[PDB]
Parts: C-alpha cells; sequence; structure tokens
DNA sequence: ATCAGTCCGACGACGCATCTGCACTACGAGG
DNA sequence: GTCGGACTGAT
DNA sequence: CCTCGTAGTGCAGATGCGTC
C-alpha cells in the first residue's frame, strides 16, 4: 500500500557489487530487518523470483523469449524487428529494452486530454498484478496476457526498468542463493548464529517458505520445534557426493555396511492424510495429473496410517524382466492419454525408506529403523521392489556385486551410511549416502 | 500498349491462380496473339499445370509484342486472398512497379488495386503433350475429390480397371482394400470407353490434382490410356483451360 | 431492476468489443443511459458504449447497480442462444447479481460481482478533419485486405476519396471513392497522413454488424476515433492513438 | 452376416461418440440382437450396446455365434468418411470386417479382425430412487450450454422433480426442469443429491442421431443411469459412478 | 607456501504442450 | 544433471 | 431450390516449459 517497489530495486542495485558472501549476508540481514510485514512473504518470493512455489501444483507461467520482445516492442513504441535485431547482438534483453525509455517514451492515449496523476509503483500491486497474470488462461489468451504485461512494463522507471525482464526469465542473476538468505534471516532475527539450526529444520519441514518466514516474523524464534513433519507438503530427498569405489567405504563405514543398489529414474514422495493422494516430483511439482495409476498402489501395498514415503519412476519391459532407457520413459510422462502407453510402461514404485509413518516425529532416527520399517509394511508381489538388501564379506565379494549388476545392466552400485549420527537428513551433501559412477 | 486484360470473374480468376499455385511457387504468364498462355510443371514431372485462356473472355486485349512476366506467387497469394463479387471487374496493366492487379467489387463497391514488382522476358510456344487416350468421359466434381478423400486413406497406389466396359478402382495395400464401380453414368454424366487397360497412378498427386476442383462448376473432361499419363480436360465457367496430366512411374 | 432485451445477439458483439481491450470494466447503469466506458490498462484504447434504456422490453432502473465480471467468463456462458431469444437479469443484494436466460428451459447464474476500481477518464472535445461515412461493411474488406500481410496501417486524407494503405513488402492502396460505392458524406477541412497499430485495428471489427454507417473522425495531430450508431442514437464510442512517434 | 442400415449417419455418428470411451470392442453376432459390452479403461464408466433384428432391413443371420472384434481409430476413421444417407451394408467375413457403402453409386472397404475378449458386465439391478424422460434434443442443449464453466455438476433432486446445477467459485449455474417448462413429464421420485465430473457426462452428448427420447435413473452414492434409446427397440447405456 | 570440502548457477537441445491462424463445412435464414 | 568452477577454512 | 454466413472444426504453424 503505503510501500514502493524503488527501495527493493536500490537494494538490488547494490547487489551485484559484493563476492564476498560474509558481507552480502550481513546487508540482506539490515534489508529484510528493514523490510515491513504484512508483505515480507511476498517479498520473500520476489527475492527467490517465483510467485508461488510449485507444490501446489499451479500451471507455470507462459512467457517467453519472443512473446517479451512483441511486448517491450510495444511498450516501446518502437519497431520489433529492431529490438529482434538488438537481443540478436546483446544477450541481456534487459539492457536491450533498457535504452529504450529514457531517450524516447510512448506517448499513449492518456495525457493529451489531461490529467496529472500517477506515482512511484509498489510491490504490492506488482505482485497482485503479476499473479492475476500468471494463468489467466482462456482462449483469447495471449494478446490480453501481453497487453497487461507491457502495460505494467511501461508503468515503470529507466532504472528499474532491467529487473524486471530477469523476473520473467525464470531467474534472478544477482548471485544470492536460498541458505543465504536462510543464513541472513537467522542472523537478523535470532541476533546469534545458533538460530541456524531451528530455520534449517523448519525448511526441513514444509517445502514453504513464506509461511516460515511470516511465522517467524509473527511471533519470533520459539514455537517451531515440535513442529513434527506433516503429511502435505514436500520433504526433498537428501543429496551426496560423487567418487570412485576406492578401498575406502569399508574403512570409512568402520564395519559391515548397508550394500544397497544404484537405481534409476525419477524420485517420488507421498503425502496421504487417508483421505487424499500428494504427489511431488524429484523438484517441488505435482506429478499426479501425470501419474494417476500410482496414487492407487501406495493405498493397497502400503498399510497403515498417513505415511511418508519416498520412490523412483523407472519403465519395464513388458515382455520379461528388463529395464528401459529414461528416454523412451520421458515420452510417457507428457500426455493426458494415459490409457494408451501407461499399461504399455509399466513402473514399479521402488521403496528405500518410510519416513514418516507413526503420526510423530521419525526422521531423527538412524539407518536400522526406518530399512526394518520398509520391509514390514509391503505385500508380496512383483510390481513394487524393495531394497535388495545383498550381504557381502570383502572388496572381492563386492566387486562380484558390481560384476552381477554389469551383467543384468543398470547405473550400478550405491551405498547408504549407518550410524548413530548418521541420519536421513534434508540438505547439504554429507557422507550418508555415496553413489558410485565411472566411464 | 504493352498490358491490357479484363477477366469477368473474379473467383474464377483466383480459382486459376489457386490451383496453379498449389503446384509451386512461381508463375509462368506468356501473352500473345492467341491471348494468354501459362505452363508450369513440377521438377519431377509428374503433375502438369497449364492455363490457357481463350482470347474470348478477355473484354480488352491490348499487346505490343510476346512477352511474359516473371511472376511469384509468393505473399500476394493472401493478399488476392479478398476478391469477391462473383464476377468483379479484374484487370491487369503495365507499370514500371512492375504489375498492377485491379480489382472492383459492386457488392460493396469498393476498388481493390495493388503492387507488384516483377519485369517481363521471353515467351514459349504452346507445349502440349501429343498422345491417344482411348477411354475417356466428363464426369461431376465431388466424385473425384471423393475418390482422393477415399484412396488417401489405404496407401498411395491408385490403379483403375475399367475391363469390359466396367469401371473399377483398386489400389491401396492387400488388406485395407477398395472396391468401388462406376457404370454408365449412374454416378456420371458422360462416359465413353474405347479399351480395357490398367493405369497404376499415383494417388497422392490425385488428391493434390483434385485440390484445383473447387469452383469450377462445369463437369470436367476426363481421359487415360494403358499405363499412358492421364488427362483431365476443364472448362472454365468464364473461361479459360486448365488441364491435368498425372505422369506414370512406369511399372514400379 | 430487473431487465430483459429481448435480443442477444447484441449483447455479443458489445462483449467481443469489450473482451479483448480489457480485462474488466464497470456496468454504470444509471436513471437516464447505460453508461458503460472502459479503457484499457495498455492506454492504447479506449472503448465507450452509450445505450439508451429502450432496448429492452421497457426494463427500468431502480439505483446505480455496479455489476463485475469477467471477460472471458462473460462471453462464455452468453453464446448459448443461436435462435430468437431472450434473457433476464436482476439483483437484490450488492455482492450477488442474477442473471437467468429465457426462451428455453429457463437457466439462471447467481455470478460473484467482482470489484474494479479506475479512474474516471476525461471527456472528449477533440476536433477532427475527415468525417467519412463509407460502407460499415466494406472497412472489412478495407482492412481484412491490408493488414494480412503488414503490421502497420496507414491513411491519407485526400481530396474526395480515403486512401488507407500499407507500404512495406508491397503497397495495398484501396479506395472507397464517392463515385462506385464509397463515402456518403465526408468534410475533407485539411489534409492529413496518420498511420496506426496493425492489432488495435484488428480487435474493433467484429462488432460491425449492429450499424452499416460508421463515422470516422480523425486528421492530423488527432488519435484515430469511430462511432457506430446502434438503435435510438447508439454511441460506440471507440479510440486508438496514432503509431511510433 | 450381411447388414444393410437404412442410417449410414446415424450408426456412424453413434459409434463414433461411443469410441471416445473405449479403446476396443466386440461385436456378439447372435439370433435376435449383437451387442456391443465394453468396459472403460479407467474402470469408471461401463457402456452397454445393444442392437435389434429389426434395426437393419434386409439383414441377413449366418451363424449364431460370431464374435468380432476391431481397431476403434480404423473403423472410427473409415466411417468418418461417409457421405449421406446412403443405404450403408455391411458383411461378416470369419477374418476380417467387410464394409461396403451403397448411395449415389458403390463403394467398400476393408478391415481385419483382431483377437481380443474381456467380458465383464458389472451386473447393476440397482434400486434408484427415481425415474424421469426428457427428449434429446433438449438433453444436448442443456449438458453443453454449461460444459465450459470447470467440473463441478450436481444433479439433485427433489420430489418428482430433476434438476441440474453446477457450482463454481466465481459463479453458479442453476437449470430448473420442471414438467410445467420443459421437462415432459412422467416425474417421480424424492429429494436425493449426487455428484459427477463435467466432461465424463459431457462427451456423451453427441447422441442427437439415431435418438427418439431418453430416460433418467439415477440417487444418492448410486452409479447414474443414462439410457440413450433407439428407433425400433433401440438404447445404449452409459453407466457412470459417482465422484 | 600449499590441500578438502563446498556453494551455485550456465547448457542449450530440445518432445510435446497450447494458442493462433486459417481454410473448409454442415446447417440455419430468408428470397 | 552436470561439470565446472569459484569460495571457505587449514599446517 | 438458391443464395449467403457463421459458428464450429480440423490442420498446419508458431513459441515456450522442464529435463538434464
Ligand atoms: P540420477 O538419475 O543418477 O539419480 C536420480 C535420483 O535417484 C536416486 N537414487 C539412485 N540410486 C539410489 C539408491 N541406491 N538409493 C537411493 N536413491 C537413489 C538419487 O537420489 C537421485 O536423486
Ligand atoms: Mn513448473
Ligand atoms: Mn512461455
Ligand atoms: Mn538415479
Ligand atoms: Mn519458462
Amino acid at each position: 500500500s503505503h510501500m514502493e517497489f524503488k527501495v527493493i530495486a536500490e537494494y538490488f542495485d547494490k547487489l551485484e557489487k559484493i563476492s564476498s558472501r560474509l558481507q552480502l549476508t550481513a546487508l540482506l540481514a539490515d534489508l529484510l530487518s528493514k523490510s515491513d510485514k504484512t508483505i515480507i512473504d511476498k517479498v520473500v518470493y520476489i527475492i527467490q523470483g517465483k510467485l508461488w512455489p510449485d507444490f501446489l501444483g499451479y500451471p507455470e507461467l507462459g512467457i517467453g523469449e519472443k512473446f517479451l520482445i512483441k511486448a517491450i516492442s510495444i511498450a516501446t513504441n518502437t519497431d520489433e524487428n529492431s529490438v529482434e535485431n538488438l537481443y540478436k547482438t546483446i544477450g541481456d534483453l534487459g539492457e536491450v529494452a533498457r535504452r529504450l525509455k529514457s531517450k524516447q517514451q510512448s506517448t499513449g492515449i492518456l495525457g493529451f486530454l489531461g490529467t496529472t496523476s500517477k506515482e512511484s509503483l509498489t510491490v504490492d500491486e506488482v505482485y497482485s498484478t503479476l499473479s492475476k497474470v500468471a494463468l489467466t488462461t482462456g482462449e483469447g489468451s495471449r494478446d490480453l496476457k501481453i497487453r497487461l504485461l507491457a502495460g505494467l512494463l511501461k508503468k515503470a522507471d529507466p532504472l528499474e526498468a532491467k529487473f524486471l525482464v530477469r523476473f520473467v526469465e525464470g531467474r534472478l542473476r544477482v548471485g544470492i542463493g536460498d541458505a543465504t538468505v536462510l543464513d541472513a534471516m537467522a542472523i537478523a532475527f535470532g541476533g546469534g548464529q545458533s538460530a541456524s539450526e531451528i530455520i534449517e529444520r523448519a525448511y526441513n519441514l514444509r517445502a514453504d517458505l513464506g509461511n516460515i518466514a511470516k511465522i517467524i516474523v509473527e511471533k519470533g524464534i520459539e514455537a517451531l520445534k515440535t513442529l513434527k513433519p506433516q503429511v502435505g507438503i514436500p520433504i526433498r530427498p537428501m543429496l551426496a557426493e560423487r567418487l570412485s569405489n576406492p578401498e575406502e567405504i569399508l574403512k570409512k563405514m568402520g564395519g559391515n555396511a548397508i550394500v544397497d543398489y544404484k537405481y534409476d529414474g525419477e524420485r517420488a514422495q507421498i503425502h496421504k492424510k487417508e483421505d487424499k493422494i500428494f504427489i511431488f516430483s524429484r523438484r517441488l511439482e505435482n506429478i499426479t495429473s501425470q501419474y494417476p495409476d500410482v496414487v492407487d498402489y501406495v493405498s493397497k501395498y502400503i498399510e497403515g496410517k498417513e505415511f511418508i514415503i519416498e520412490g523412483e519412476i523407472v519403465a519395464i519391459d513388458p515382455e520379461s524382466g528388463e529395464m528401459r532407457p529414461f528416454q523412451e520413459l520421458m515420452h510417457r510422462k507428457r500426455k493426458s492419454d494415459i490409457y494408451e502407453a501407461i499399461k504399455e510402461y509399466p513402473v514399479n514404485v521402488f521403496l528405500f525408506d518410510l519416513m514418516y509413518y507413526e503420526d510423530v516425529d521419525y526422521t531423527t532416527k538412524p539407518l536400522e529403523a526406518r530399512r526394518k520399517l520398509l520391509e514390514s509394511i509391503v505385500k508380496p508381489n512383483d510390481y513394487v521392489k524393495i531394497a535388495h538388501h545383498i550381504q557381502a564379506n570383502n572388496v572381492e565379494d563386492l566387486k562380484s556385486f558390481f560384476y552381477r549388476a554389469i551383467s543384468e545392466g543398470g547405473e550400478g552400485v550405491m551405498v547408504k551410511a549407518i550410524g548413530k549420527d548418521a541420519i536421513y537428513q534434508a540438505g547439504a551433501r554429507g557422507w550418508l549416502w555415496i553413489k558410485l559412477k565411472r566411464d | 500498349m504493352a498490358f491490357k486484360i479484363v477477366y469477368p470473374n473474379a473467383k474464377d480468376f483466383f480459382s486459376f491462380i489457386n490451383s496453379i499455385t498449389n503446384v509451386t511457387d512461381s508463375i509462368i504468364l506468356n501473352f500473345t496473339e492467341d491471348g494468354i498462355f501459362s505452363r508450369h510443371l513440377t521438377e519431377d514431372k509428374v503433375l502438369m499445370a497449364i492455363m490457357r485462356i481463350p482470347k474470348d473472355v478477355l473484354s480488352e486485349y491490348s499487346i505490343d509484342s510476346p512477352t511474359s512476366v516473371k511472376l511469384d506467387v509468393s505473399s500476394v497469394k493472401k493478399i488476392l486472398s479478398k476478391a469477391s463479387s462473383k464476377k468483379a471487374t479484374i484487370e491487369l496493366t503495365e507499370t514500371d512497379s512492375g504489375l498492377k492487379i485491379i480489382i472492383r467489387d459492386e457488392k460493396s463497391g469498393a476498388k481493390s488495386t495493388i503492387y507488384i514488382k516483377a519485369e517481363k522476358g521471353q515467351v514459349e510456344q504452346l507445349t502440349e503433350p501429343k498422345v491417344n487416350l482411348a477411354v475417356n468421359f466428363t464426369t461431376d466434381e465431388s466424385v473425384l475429390n471423393v475418390i482422393a478423400a477415399d484412396v488417401t486413406l489405404v496407401g498411395e497406389e491408385m490403379r483403375i480397371s475399367t475391363e469390359e466396359d466396367k469401371i473399377k478402382i483398386e489400389a491401396g495395400e492387400e488388406g485395407k482394400r477398395y472396391v468401388a464401380f462406376l457404370m454408365k453414368d449412374k454416378p456420371l454424366k458422360e462416359l465413353s470407353i474405347d479399351t480395357s487397360a490398367s493405369s497404376s497412378y499415383s494417388a497422392e498427386m490425385f488428391k493434390d490434382a483434385v485440390k484445383g476442383l473447387r469452383g469450377f462448376s462445369a463437369p470436367t473432361m476426363v481421359s487415360f490410356g494403358e499405363n499412358l499419363p492421364m488427362k483431365i480436360d476443364v472448362e472454365a465457367v468464364s473461361g479459360g483451360h486448365m488441364i491435368f496430366w498425372i505422369a506414370p512411374r512406369l511399372l514400379e | 431492476m430487473k431487465v430483459v432485451y429481448d435480443d442477444v445477439r447484441v449483447l455479443k458483439d458489445i462483449i467481443q468489443a469489450l473482451a479483448r481491450l480489457v480485462d474488466e470494466a464497470v456496468l454504470k447503469f444509471k436513471q437516464d443511459s447505460v453508461e458503460l466506458v472502459a479503457l484499457d490498462r495498455a492506454h492504447i484504447s479506449l472503448i465507450s458504449v452509450n445505450l439508451p434504456r429502450e432496448m429492452f422490453k421497457e426494463y427500468d432502473v431502480n439505483d446505480e447497480f455496479k455489476f463485475g465480471f469477467n471477460t472471458q467468463y462473460l462471453m462464455k456462458i452468453l453464446k448459448v442462444a443461436k435462435r430468437k431469444e431472450a434473457i433476464e437479469i436482476a439483483s437484490e443484494s450488492p455482492d450477488s447479481v442474477i442473471i437467468n436466460i429465457i426462451g428455453s428451459t429457463n437457466r439462471e447464474f447467481n455470478v460473484r460481482n467482482l470489484e474494479v476500481s479506475e479512474q474516471e477518464i476525461p471527456e472528449i472535445n477533440l476536433q477532427f478533419d475527415i468525417s467519412a461515412t463509407i460502407s460499415s461493411d466494406g472497412f472489412k474488406s478495407a482492412i481484412s485486405e491490408v493488414s494480412t500481410v503488414t503490421d502497420n496501417v496507414v491513411v491519407e486524407g485526400h481530396e474526395d476519396r480515403i486512401l488507407i494503405k500499407a507500404e512495406g513488402e508491397s503497397e495495398v492502396e484501396v479506395e472507397f471513392s464517392k463515385d462506385t460505392g464509397g463515402l456518403q458524406d465526408l468534410e475533407f477541412s485539411k489534409e492529413s497522413k496518420n498511420s496506426y497499430s496493425a492489432e488495435y485495428l484488428d480487435d474493433v471489427l467484429s462488432l460491425t454488424k449492429l450499424s452499416d454507417y460508421v463515422k470516422i473522425s480523425f486528421g492530423n495531430q488527432k488519435p484515430l476515433q469511430l462511432f457506430f450508431n446502434m438503435e435510438g442514437g447508439g454511441k460506440v464510442t471507440y479510440l486508438l492513438a496514432p503509431k511510433v512517434l | 452376416m450381411k447388414a444393410k442400415v437404412i442410417d449410414a449417419v446415424s450408426f456412424s455418428y453413434i459409434l463414433r461418440t461411443v469410441g471416445d470411451f473405449l479403446s476396443e470392442a466386440n461385436f456378439i453376432v447372435t439370433k435376435e440382437g449383437i451387442r456391443v459390452s465394453g468396459i472403460d479403461p479407467s474402470r469408471v464408466v461401463f457402456l452397454d450396446i445393444f442392437l435389434p433384428s429389426s434395426y437393419f432391413e434386409g439383414f441377413e443371420v449366418s451363424q449364431e455365434k460370431e464374435i468380432i472384434g476391431f481397431k476403434l481409430e480404423d473403423v472410427n476413421d473409415i466411417l468418418k468418411r461417409v457421405l449421406k444417407d446412403d443405404t450403408l451394408i455391411l458383411s461378416s467375413n470369419e477374418s476380417k470386417l467387410t464394409l461396403t457403402f451403397d448411395g449415389e453409386f458403390t463403394r467398400s472397404f476393408e478391415l481385419p479382425l483382431i483377437q481380443v475378449e474381456s467380458t465383464q458386465p458389472p451386473s447393476v439391478n440397482l434400486e434408484f430412487p427415481f425415474k424421469a424422460q426428457l427428449l434429446t434434443i433438449t438433453f444436448a442443449d442443456i449438458i453443453d450450454e454449461l460444459s465450459d464453466l470447470g467440473e463441478v455438476l450436481n444433479i439433485h433432486s427433489k420430489e418428482n422433480k430433476l434438476y441440474f446445477e453446477v457450482i463454481g467459485d466465481l459463479s453458479t449455474a442453476k437449470v430448473e426442469l420442471s414438467t410445467d417448462n420443459g421437462t415432459l413429464l412422467e416425474a417421480s421420485g424424492a429429494d436425493v443429491s449426487s455428484s459427477y465430473g463435467m466432461e465424463y457426462v459431457a462427451n456423451t452428448t453427441k447422441m442427437r442421431r439415431a435418438s427418439d427420447s431418453m430416460e433418467l435413473y439415477f440417487g444418492s452414492q448410486i452409479p447414474l443411469k443414462l439410457r440413450f434409446k433407439l428407433p425400433q427397440e433401440g438404447y445404449g447405456d452409459f453407466y457412470i459412478a459417482p465422484r
């Protein structure tokens, strides 16, 4: 309401001037401290460059390159082909449109009859307008949407009309990541650095960031620890580190290691409160529409109450037991005509972990509890396959497992880490999982 | 004068240029004492496009020397796609710009005049293959399009067996067969049988050729011979002759 | 308050002309006429529509009524009637508006009243130099012949004929001279040459078949302005600023 | 078996509009009727199509247990190429499907027979607490009038009354249907409720060719009935299930 | 003077979505 | 993914 | 029966998304 887009524009201007992550974080913290409530969640969603995290399943914006070129030509009242050529010359479309606002402007209709009522734009109205623009498909779609986009583009100032272009591209070229913002918030609100672990776990809980930020700015740091990992907003799979197969895994583990197999395909995550099926991709986006038949195996093969499992999506040969390339599988995950190739594209929901089942926090336990949990909540069938726990003795036996894998194909062998503090966390890379690959 | 022609029916003229443009993108138009003759053939030379204009349709004729203009249908087609008023007055003349089509429509009383850039050239003599095609007939117009759209969905062959003067069409592949008959004017209007033979023509080009039979409200003449190129003769309602030559591909 | 127009076809063009040009507008129902003015977010258009409150089967207004809408939605259902049919609209609360198709099996619909805030646009007192009265349906021929290949329309106000053409790859000049079938009235004033956008003169060309005599009113140093004449002195005031500069 | 239907338009129309819920079907040639009873891949809406021994004049009966399937796309596309009210004729080949149009001229087609068989008819015999009748044209008009608003559809009923209502967040659709206004007659029942997806019952509106009238049986949490009557003892059914 | 983890955005080549234009087309509207 | 490829400490 | 025209309707022709 009373705010403006000028201040965030200025802070963005003084954002691509520091290459020290120990300095830009302090300025980000000062900025967020001076930021105003009731709009801070929208400000954050602007910062990461997304109107809403895609775990809500919203359709993506359709603006691209050529549409933006046409809209820029419209707003600038300048030749479309000239801007096309200049973009062919200069890579940054922001600079392409930048010179088009100060040396010359657009006359329009309002002003000749006489009216003086226009002030600085604000982030609230811009965000609302962009959200309205977001889906708005209809039938006579593109002309209206491009009209409004170019109008809002013309509704700015020559200096600020550079970040908006990137705001539509799908990335913000300030080099400020998400973890930097998390730690900046931890420094600002907490005052001490110890307020960072609670922010870390809060991000681990829900895929959202706006609600966590608003509850932070409402009460304070406290009243977050007891927030259980709930069915609903997804939880991303952890990462790992890539290396060879040396005489290192056995010594790093120390003892008998959980020898697993390296699987292939898009991962899976399920959020069912015994009534509805929420499926989230490896990234933060629903795949229920493209995967209608996988919401049913979970209801029968997994028995209990609201449960959270992580899986994978890879095709199976129909003639007999044999894997299929991911490239072939890519064509299946595109169409609404499921009942013409889904039955001919068998995919097993391989299970490797049962994350959150018994209605209370579960992820803070070592890598034996979940391994035993997954073996029991299952139904004997070939449609679902679980971690093929094979125990060897030495590297020679371990190399025998890799030889068997190579004879049977597939990616290869992946091995996890089991320990008291070695638990399935969310974030970083860590030594909890070790993935093996070579030439 | 060097360019003075007037045609009665704008729709017939535009259908002519549409039929020609469906086979290529350039225009060959020569004009001489006989009127205006035209010709255009595809590189593979399986279809033939010729536009002969009898020198009676043109209301006014005035030329200086037999010439030909290097005309091209690249963008002018969608410009000319706004000609209406049935037999609206259409005329062509000469200008240093290169060409100026004048179309006037009295339905709402407007004037369509456009500019093209295409210089003159040289004329070529009348060029029509000469052969005897014993079997010949002039039939309706929708029948050919029906044949095209009912044979294009079973393969690409197009074989005709009119044995015992009883016309039979058999094409496609062995499984997705096609059986159809053409008796004496039962779906036809005029039929003449002189010989019994097989055709084995290219059906994709058959549909391509029949694409140009929308508008010419007149029973078009057709003839063929034993594996010879097939002939289809059209008499324009306003005036002009444009025929077909289905060049075969031996017995492959 | 209740209103029924025996025709629905008129209430299709005054929505197609209103759908694309702006996402939302206000139906300022008045005690005298139907005040509907809709600017555009682009500010490169202005369509104003004035209908006397007599087309309906004698339906009277009670007080100012602000029915919001959604353009795409508004035209989504209005396409039902292809035969001779009418439609009854009425409301009581200033939150819910009741729209009911009639003629066939009655179809009633409650539409949420949205809120859109916009500023009043100053009225128009701009004199012009061209006062043509060409065949309204002929403008369809002119536009669909000129802007089919180009991306810019240009007009010259000549002595006794409208010179609309577009240069570039080719120059397509079509005229509607007084003699053959063109103008019925025209005031020359002064010579004028001007150009206009290729789409803002494409949208406004599906509301033609309600009148049959336009009066284009424009000139040098003057934006485009045309308005038809509906039943009872209808006033569909459309505006369009010149292109480039 | 030899067939000759006096309506090459309507039969093709019904087969084409039923070729949007299935992907395969079979013909069971018998003494009095060749049936088409297939089950949808979604296991949501089962449909059965029956024909009499008088739908097609000049019909021939050859064997009591001729069982023939097909591929949906081939027949659908071929019979998309039908001209006008031509006396279409068919014949049965033990290993292939034979078609032969007969209008202003003589056509023909050929299609192979593909081996397939899956008979799972879900017996219904349900006690639907409603029964009402309306003519096809009104039904098609009212179904397609408000289809393009979303997916919410609730067939609420009252005492001897059948009403269509569609509810959306920004607007709602109420369609009064009394025997006073447009709902024919023969209305009986009580106040019930149910709901169905818009597209599922919308795409089955293209049955306006071999149509005399239609009935309507339904209730609450019970598979909805859609009996599309056809001339001379014909009727195709579209059993959809409530959400 | 040198090592071990460790964060962070370009890489463009795209299969198929999804709108857009845009020639046909059966059916209704009057002589 | 993905491989760089820059960025933070330590003996 | 003879003309439109008109909203559909199918078919190419673009641009852009999410996945490495
Ligand atoms: P890329 O296709 O290599 O990997 C995609 C995801 O699959 C998960 N994954 C592969 N193999 C395993 C094993 N053995 N255990 C757990 N997860 C596995 C990776 O996490 C990748 O994200
Ligand atoms: Mn997305
Ligand atoms: Mn896009
Ligand atoms: Mn993998
Ligand atoms: Mn994108």
